[PDB]
Order: structure tokens, then sequence, then C-alpha cells
């Protein structure tokens, strides 16, 4: 329930651990899932939906038009969970 | 030029496909259990990734959107627990012999082209 | 709710429908009529065949009435060839068009009784439909799927023996309908099963293109005989039933009346057949007698041709409606002028009815639905194709 | 008046004449805002006018269906209502520009 | 030209009324209708006693195919191959070849009853009246293969039934 | 010129013709040809972008209440780029008249759906969708009629074989029916019965 932000990023990266397509080293605070990571768009959908399945709320693919950095994932979560503290 | 089906330019269309993938990608276990498929579910998801690969050369947004129209229409028959287990397995063609793309074997087989 | 596939397997399903329902307690909600379980796809199969070869296909759609289908083809082919048959052929086409009508309505009556569990009339009347199949056999060599009606008219002249026994055949038949008169027509249980069920407002009918008794039951008076007496119907005396309530009871009584009506007509067709060829004079459409082809050369030549490449229609694509007992019937030719059709769609009268069933389905309990399929005379063969 | 309309979907509406004059005045009321130039408008004028006078030709419901030469005009009030929604539809089709886009000659070039 | 069904209105007259309520109670007509079925018990049953009796058939009747010979004992077939052009299901297959005597003769006439639709076109179509749609009808087989006839089996069929076939043609030939 | 010949009904041809110019007046924007053969059979063009607005008008009285879409008969001719030739057979019951009013479409043109207008085309819809690929304006469901489940083809495209590519059979160890490559025995032994030497000079497209 507190939804601490850093632990949210811990959650997302752990999902990336469970996630297949990414290399564990390739995992990072900023590298883009379209413009940096070599994983294709279907992998974009793959992580975006696994993550939203964790957060239990729909992520419109317009946010995939956003997405950019994973940092903007946790950023959106700060704008989504709206606890941001 | 000529008036579009729905999407105009790829992104209006690209948005629809992802909607499609998840629409399958979540639906798959439901299908795995309704028909009691003996396939491991990851194989199902893999096939889900594969049929989305055969359509890679598509470039007209009317072709993309018409393909997701027909693909969602197939999803209709899937979710409503229509079809039968056999129809689900038609995508696999497992009864059929593997095809050797190698030309030498193609020589060895028959008259062929 | 509870999702449920029905037929084909049900006797009520007639081995064709799979109208799935998402039933509540037993009252219906969703009730979609799937089809394509019989779809023989004959539209492409017609395309690669000489026009004489197309002829069997129509015995293959209306399983029961048969001669009427072929007449539905001979009219539509003779239009493009502008050919007008010798009169005797038309008196025949009416005669067996009406006997086919007797077979069709006896079929629909007794089967509809079977879904209502009546059992007996079935056995009381197929004893008669063999009596008629003995006749199509006497004129065609086949008990059913007789090819006796042809675009030139008819394959062959009537055997001398029929003209008496057929009269004998209808000497007693009215009584056999009397025996039904003493059943369902008056019977108490029967009214309850069918009264005030699947009532249809005139407009939905005119929208979906309902035709035949299915119009005549709900009061629309549209008809394909007296409006367009395409054959000898113009000379024939008869009178058309019209329903009141739109009750299945109405449509029923109508069909019984039409059966009476053929009892009226067939009398007169027996009363009025001219001597004459039962085929067109032309050897470029109608083939020579075996006696003449085997001496005269040109007869054998055109004989050889019609049986190998056949007559050639002048090019054109056209459409013709038919007074099937079940309704308007579709003959949509597309001909390049070659003996092969380019295309040929076939509107089944029952197609529109089945399109309309779900409107009559929802808000009715399942027995109502079983009543409905029998309401509409639907042989499913014609419908998907 | 005859009991029972006979038809299933149809239902009786007593004093048809007045209700018809309602429909005449109203479809006239919509054709007026349609421009004179549209080819439909003059003929729908001819229709509504000749039919209105034709209703005026006789009083009772009885011979009225003879004067228009149609059995039970009790339906044609409904057809007039379709005619009314139609005339409502005429407005969004605008005045009628003759033809737009034409077939390549291969079209309608029958045979083949 | 149209006729209303039903529509008629029942009498309010008290005799008739109490009679209808008497139908509503004592059922009356059911029994009357019921009585009618009793009439069938006293009629003679319609079954033919198959197979020691058999159903009537017209001479025209179509059935098993059979090739047949000249009175001389030569086969009638000339391999004109139009009957191959007509079989609507195209069951027929023919390879005409010269005889050593030089006459046209089929080397492998054949037909499968699996695709034959027994329209009996070929009975009509043949110029030499070679092939004939014979009287026989009862010949269901244990296996599919027994259906795919060679010219051979058809000839045998023309052998067993030739008396019969020629007899029916003797009855029918004028009509054609 | 009579015993075999079918008599030519000039009267109805006259009336249908005059009404044909009448309609030609009424909807200049879409109506084109006013074909009128001696079969007493009238015909009219429509531009596909003009499907609905014409058809609705047809249902409503002018001097012909084109009630009941009896048929949406469909034809495919590969030569023309507008290969499709959707046809609206119609019948004004009040006037006992009959008419044939057709159009054309390309493979990706979303031709207007008269589903709102007639509803009879809830299936003329899906057949002519499925057999072809004639995409339609806005229909409640474009699920296939007739052709199976996983079936991919579009027969009646006058393209790919009459047998089709597909031929299913039950199979053993999979315990189930499976689609397989065709392998027809004997093959449809097609006869080219086309006749050189034209029999109808009156027709005959010019060599040009
Ligand atoms: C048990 C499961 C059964 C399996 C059923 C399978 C059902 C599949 C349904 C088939 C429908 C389609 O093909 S859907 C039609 C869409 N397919 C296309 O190819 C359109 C164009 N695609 C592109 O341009 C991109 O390369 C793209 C590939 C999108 C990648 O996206 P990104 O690179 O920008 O991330
Ligand atoms: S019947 Fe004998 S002759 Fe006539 S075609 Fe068949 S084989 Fe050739
Ligand atoms: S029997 Fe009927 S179908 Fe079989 S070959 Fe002779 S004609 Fe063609």
């Amino acid at each position: 329930p507190p939804l601490t932000l850093e632990g949210i990023q811990d959650r997302v990266l752990y999902v990336l651990k469970l996630y297949d397509k990414i290399d564990p080293e390739k995992l990072s605070v900023n590298s883009h899932f379209m413009k940096d990571l070599g994983l294709d768009s279907l992998d974009q959908v793959e992580i975006i939906m696994a993550m939203e399945d964790e957060f239990g709320f729909e992520i419109p693919d317009i946010d995939a038009e956003k997405l950019m950095c994973p940092q903007e994932i946790v950023d959106y979560i700060a704008d989504k969970k709206d606890v941001y503290e | 030029f000529v008036k579009p089906i729905f999407s105009r330019d790829m992104n209006e269309a690209k948005r629809r496909v992802r909607e499609l993938y998840r629409a399958w990608y979540r639906e798959v276990p439901n299908t795995v259990h309704q028909f009691q498929l003996d396939i491991t579910v990851k194989m199902g998801r893999d096939k889900v990734r594969e049929m989305f690969m055969k359509n890679a050369h598509v470039t007209d947004p009317r072709v993309v959107d018409l393909l997701v129209i027909k693909g969602k229409i197939e999803l209709e028959e899937t979710i409503k627990v229509w079809k039968q287990r056999t129809h689900v397995m038609r995508f696999f063609h497992e009864t059929e012999a593997p095809r050797p793309k190698d030309f030498l074997s193609k020589f060895y087989v028959g008259h062929d082209p | 709710n509870i999702t449920l596939n029905f037929g084909p397997q049900h006797p009520a399903a007639h081995g064709v429908l799979r109208l799935v329902m998402e039933l509540s307690g037993e009252m219906v909600r969703k009730c979609d009529p799937h089809i394509g379980l019989l779809h023989r796809g004959t539209e492409k199969l017609i395309e690669y065949k000489t026009y004489l070869q197309a002829l069997p296909y129509f015995d293959r759609l209306d399983y029961v009435s048969m001669m009427c289908n072929e007449q539905a083809y001979s009219l539509a082919v003779e239009k493009l060839l502008n050919i007008r048959p010798p009169p005797r052929a038309q008196w025949i086409r009416v005669l067996f068009g009406e006997i086919t009508r007797l077979l069709n309505h006896i079929m629909a009556v007794t089967t509809h009784a079977l879904d209502l569990g009546a059992m007996t009339p079935f056995f009381w009347l197929f004893e008669e439909r063999e009596k008629m199949f003995e006749f199509y056999e006497r004129v065609s060599g086949a008990r059913m799927h007789a090819a006796y009606i042809r675009p030139g008219g008819v394959h062959q002249d009537l055997p001398l023996g029929l003209m008496d026994d057929i009269y004998q055949f209808s000497k007693n038949f009215s009584l056999r309908l009397d025996e039904l008169e003493e059943l369902l027509t008056n019977n108490r249980i029967w009214r309850n099963r069918t009264i005030d069920i699947g009532v249809v407002t005139a407009e939905e009918a005119l929208n979906y293109g309902f035709s035949g008794v299915m119009l005549r039951g709900s009061g629309i008076q549209w008809d394909l005989r007296k409006t367009q007496p395409y054959d000898v119907y113009d000379q024939v005396e008869f009178d058309v039933p019209v329903g009141s309530r739109g009750d299945c009871y109405d449509r029923y009584l109508c069909r019984v009346e039409e059966m009476r009506q053929s009892l009226r007509i067939i009398a007169q067709c027996l009363n009025k057949m001219p001597p004459g060829e039962i085929k067109v004079d032309d050897a470029k459409v109608s083939p020579p007698k075996r006696a003449e082809m085997k001496t005269s050369m040109e007869s054998l030549i055109h004989h050889f041709k019609l049986y190998t490449e056949g007559y050639q229609v002048p090019p054109g694509a056209t459409y013709t409606a038919i007074e099937a007992p079940k309704g308007e019937f579709g003959v949509y030719l597309v001909s390049d002028g070659s003996s092969r059709p380019y295309r040929c769609k076939i509107k089944a009268p029952g197609f529109a009815h089945l399109a309309g069933l779900d409107k009559m389905s929802k808000g009715h309990m399942l027995a109502d639905v079983v009543a409905i399929i029998g309401t509409q005379d639907i042989v499913f063969g014609e419908v998907d194709r | 008046l005859k009991k029972t309309t006979g038809l299933v979907g149809l239902a009786v509406c007593n004093t048809p004449h007045e209700r018809l004059r309602i429909l005449y005045t109203k479809i006239l009321d919509v054709l007026e805002e349609i421009p004179k130039n549209a080819a439909y408008r003059k003929y729908t004028e001819q229709i509504t006018n000749e039919k209105l006078a034709m209703v005026k030709a006789e009083p009772d419901v009885k011979k009225l269906e003879d004067q228009l030469q149609g059995g039970q005009l009790e339906e044609v009030i409904l057809q007039a209502e379709h005619e009314l929604n139609l005339a409502r539809k005429m407005r969004e089709w605008k005045l009628w520009e003759p033809l737009v886009e034409e077939p390549p000659a291969d079209q309608w070039k029958w045979p083949i | 030209t149209y006729k209303y069904v039903n529509m008629q209105d029942p009498e309010m007259d008290m005799k008739s009324v109490t009679d209808r309520a008497a139908r509503t109670l004592l059922w009356t007509e059911l029994f009357r209708g019921l009585g009618m079925t009793l009439s069938y018990l006293f009629r003679e049953p319609a079954t033919i006693n198959y197979p020691f009796e058999k159903g009537p058939l017209s001479p025209r009747f179509r059935g098993e195919h059979a090739l047949r010979r000249y009175p001389s004992g030569e086969e009638r077939c000339i391999a004109c191959k139009l009957c191959e052009a007509i079989c609507p299901a195209q069951a027929i297959t023919i390879e005409a070849e010269p005889r050593a005597d030089g006459s046209r003769r089929t080397t492998r006439y054949d037909i499968d009853m699996t695709k034959c639709i027994y329209c009996g076109f070929c009975q009509e179509a043949c110029p030499v009246d070679a092939i004939v749609e014979g009287p026989n009808f009862e010949f269901s087989t244990e296996t599919h293969e027994e259906l795919l006839y060679n010219k051979e089996k058809l000839l045998n069929n023309g052998d067993k039934w030739e008396a019969e076939i020629a007899a029916n043609i003797q009855a029918d030939y004028l009509y054609r | 010129t009579r015993p075999t010949v079918r008599p030519r009904n000039d009267v109805a041809h006259k009336q249908l013709s005059a009404f044909g110019e009448y309609v030609a007046e009424i909807l200049p924007k879409y109506v084109q040809q006013v074909q009128v053969s001696c079969f007493n059979e009238l015909e009219v063009c429509i531009h596909p972008d003009g499907v609905i607005p014409v058809l609705t008008f047809l249902r409503d009285h002018t001097n012909a209440q084109f009630k009941s879409l009896v048929d949406l008969t469909a034809v495919d001719v590969p030569t023309r780029q507008n290969r499709f030739e959707i046809v609206y057979n119609l019948l004004s019951l009040r006037f006992n008249s009959r008419i044939r009013v057709k159009t054309y479409t390309d493979e990706l043109t979303p031709i207007e759906s008269a589903v709102s207008v007639f509803k009879a085309a809830n299936w003329y819809e899906r057949e002519i969708w499925d057999m072809f690929g004639v995409f339609f304006a806005n229909h409640p469901d474009l699920r296939r009629i007739l052709t199976d489940y996983g079936f991919e083809g579009h027969p009646f495209r006058k393209d790919f074989p009459l047998s089709g590519y597909v031929e299913l059979r039950y199979d053993d160890e999979v315990k189930r029916v499976v689609a397989e490559p065709v392998e027809l025995a004997q093959e449809f032994r097609k006869f080219d019965l086309n006749s050189p030497w034209e029999a109808f000079p009156v027709y005959r497209q010019p060599p040009e």
C-alpha cells in the first residue's frame, strides 16, 4: 500500500528478471525498450502488459508511444499511482 | 488516393495490432483449458507470436487493418468456444511432413518444379 | 446464462441447423442460427458445366418438390433463348408441378406434426407419397430426382397407363385429407401448441422479402401465380388462401387449402392436355428421336453437338423469381453466351425465412422455437448451397 | 366502417382523411425548403398535390379507396409517412448534381 | 382470388354455446377424432412382405450399369466418348484404341458408382445404344473398391441381364 | 417466328422505359445507364459511394416502392479493376415492377452496407464478405457464413482451384480431423467446349 517509488522500480525490474527477452545486463534504469533495447515491438507489448498486469491497470499503447525510458515507466507510475513520494 | 478502410498511415494501424496481440496473448490459456490442449501454454503463445510474423511484409495500412479485422473475427470464433480442438490444431499441421527447403533434397524427392 | 449448441443431431434440427442459444432458465436470450453445415457450394459447380448438365442441381436443392425446380430452370433458360414450348409440355409442367406441391406440403404437414409428436399422420400419408413416387418412377425411371422437366421442355412422352390410375389416385385422396380434418384441424392440443406463436407484422415480412404462404398467413396477399401467371396458371382455376392472425394455425390451414387447391387444379390439367410434341421443334436445342437420328444426318449431327457442347445462349446475365410453394425462388444466371454459365446465384425462399427466425425466437420458450422451424416449410438443402 | 384491417402489422386509425391532410401539409412543409431545382421536388409536388385534391374529391373512407384506385389507403398514410421521412432525407442529399465519377469503359461493357 | 382462412365467428346461441362448453368438458370430439384412429385397426396393413415380395417398378427404371452386345455377340460400344462428355459427375473414363481387326474399341472403359448419380443420361446419349442403365438396384458392397467398376464388370453385368435389359428396351424404345 | 419464339412484350418495355427516364431525372448524381431489354427487364447503375442514399430512396414511394431487397446478387470479373459487380435485384410490390440496379468495387473499397436500410443483408453481407472479401461499411459482425472455421480461402473469387487447396480428413495418432493438401484422384477432367466461329454476328465486340 505505501507504493514507495524506488520499490516500484524494483518491482518492474524484477518483472524484467522474470521477463525473458531482455539480457540481465541489458537491464537498466534508462535504456529505451524501442530505441535502445534490441527487443522488437511485440516484446514492447510483452513487457508493457506484464507490467500493467502487475500494477493491475490498463496501459494504453499511447503510453507505448511515450514509454521512452523505463525511467518514464516509473515516472508514469508516479503519475499513475499518484503517490510519488 | 483511394479512401481507406479504417486506419490511415501505419500508426493508426499499428495501434490496432498490439490491441490484437494482447487480445490473443491473454486469451490463450482460456483456450488451453476450454479445449484441454495438450500443448504447453508457452507453445501457444509462441504460435501467437509466429502468426504475427507471417504478416511481416504488409505495408498498406488498409492491408494491416483488414488483417486485424479478419484476425479479430477469428478471435470471435475462438473465444465463443466455437470451433473444435481440431480447428485450433489446424494452425499446427502436425500430421504433415516437414518441408526441406534445401534444394538437394528437392532434387532427391520428385519431379517438382 | 447457459451456452448451448443444438443440432444437427436433433430430429428437430433436421440434421442441418446449429442454432446455439445462450438460454436462461429455459427462456431464450441469444439464439444464433449457424449454417454452412450443408453448403454444397454449387455456385462454382454450375459454372463449369454445360447448361444441360446444370439441370440435376435443382433436384438436389429442393429435396421434396422436384419438377418445380427444373421448371424454374427451363423458364429462365428459355427466356434467354426466347423459346416458347409446345403447350402439352406446359400442361405437364403444371400437372407435376402441382403433384410436387402435394408431396411438398404433405412433407411439411406430417413433419411439423412429428415435432408436435403426432406420429400417426406421418404413417397415414407417406403411404401416399410412395403412391406418387410410383408415378415419377413411371415417367422418369427414378422414384425421385426425376429429370423429366427440361429447358427444351421434357425428356419424354407420358406412358399410356397413367391417365387412369392418377385419376384413381385422386378419386379417394380427399377422404385421406378428411382423416386429418378429424385430427389436428379440430384438435384441442394442437391449437395451444401453435396459436399466437411467431406472429409476424406485415412490414418485417416486406422488409426481409418473405413470400408465399409465409406472407399469406400474416395477411399480406402477395403471390407469384395470379400476379404473373407465367404458365398455364392463367388458364387454370384456383383460389389463394390468406391467413388472418399470422398464427402458425393460419399458415397451416392455408397449406391444407393449397392442397385442396391442387386437388382443384390437377383435375383440370387432367381435363386439358393437347396432343403435340412435348419438345421444341429445333434440333439446335431439342434432340432428335432415336428413330430419326439413326437415319437423317443433320439430326445425328446436332444430336452429337447438344450432347457434347450443347446449345449456346446469347450472352447475358439475368434473374428470375419462381412460385415455389415455399416462396420466391432465385434463378440468377450469369452467362457469357458460352454453354458454361459465368456465374449462377440461387436465392432460396427459406433463406430469408431463416434470416427472420431469430426475430421470432427471442422472448419465446424452446418449444416455441421448435414450432417455428416447422412453421416456415424450411428444407435446409436449398438454404445453404 | 369495415371491422378488422386484415393485415397483421397494420392497425386502424380512424378519421384517416384529417391525418392524411396532416401528412400532405407536412411533406409539403418539407419540400418547400428543398430547392425548386432538384429534379425530385417537382414530382413530389405533383404527387402530394394531386393526392391531396384526390382525397378532397370524396368524403367517406369508403369510396376514397376507389378514388385513389387502391385498396385500403389506411396503409398509404404509412407510405405517405415513409414519403415524409424520405422528403426529410432529400435535404441532406442537397440539390442534385448530375453524375459524379464515371466507370472505365470496361465496366458495363457487356458481354465481358 | 384470395381466401381468408378461419375468420368465421362462432354463434352465441345458447344451444350451441352449451354444446361448446360440453366439448370443453366432456371432450366429445377428441373421442370422435379418437374413434377415427380405431378405423385403422380394422383396415388391412400396407407392408409389402420384403424380400419374398417386391415393390412395383416401371420398365424405365434406372439402376446398375451394363455394357451390352450386338445380337451377333459383338459388343455395341464404339468408344464414341460422348457419354464421357455428358456424365454430369464425370464418373466415366475411356481410352479408345484400335482393334487388331481395326475397329474402334475401348481398352479401359470404367465407371465408379461412387460418383455416378444415376441420372441415366448415358442410356440416352449413346448413338450405338452401347451402355445401359439396367434394372438391377440391389448390389451394396462390403468395401469401397467393389464399386469402382472396370469395363470388365460392366460387361459381366451386361451378360447376366441382357435378356432382361433387351426386354425392357423392347418395351420402351418408341418413346425416345 | 412464333411457335418456338417467345412473343416480345413492347407495352411493359414502354412503361418501364418511361419510368426509367423518370428515375434518370430524379437521381442524376448516381444513376447512369437505363438499360431496358425485351425481357421487360430494366437495369440501372450506381456509384458505390452512392450505395445507401440511392437505396433508401428506393424503398420510399415516388411511383415505385422498392420494397424487399429480394437479392444482392454478386459477380466477380478479374479483368476489370473494379472486378466486383454487386447487384441489387428489386421489386416494387405495389407496382408489381422489377428492376436490377448494380455497382462495382475494388478489393479495399468499403462499399456501403444497406444493413441499416434493409437488414435482409445481414447475410448477403457475410456470404459476399466471405466468398469474396468485399469489405462492408458497418455491420454488427463480419464473421464468416458457410466456410468452416480456420478456413482461409475466398471461393467465388473466380480464383484458386475449385477443389481449393484444402482437403481435411480424420487422422489417427492425433485422434482428430486435420486439413491436408488436396491430392485429387482422377482430377476434374475439364473440357474446353468453346466454339470457334461466332453464331451471333448481331453481338460481336469489334476488333477495333
Ligand atoms: C492458439 C493460438 C492460435 C494462433 C492464432 C493466430 C492469429 C493471428 C491473427 C493474424 C492477424 C494478423 O496477421 S495482424 C495484421 C498486421 N500484421 C502486419 O504485418 C501489419 C504491418 N506490421 C508492421 O509493419 C510491423 O512490422 C509489425 C509487424 C506490426 C511490428 O510492429 P513494430 O515493429 O513497430 O513493433
Ligand atoms: S456408350 Fe459406348 S459408345 Fe457411347 S460413349 Fe460410352 S462408350 Fe463410347
Ligand atoms: S449414370 Fe447418370 S451419371 Fe452415371 S454416367 Fe450414366 S449418366 Fe452420367
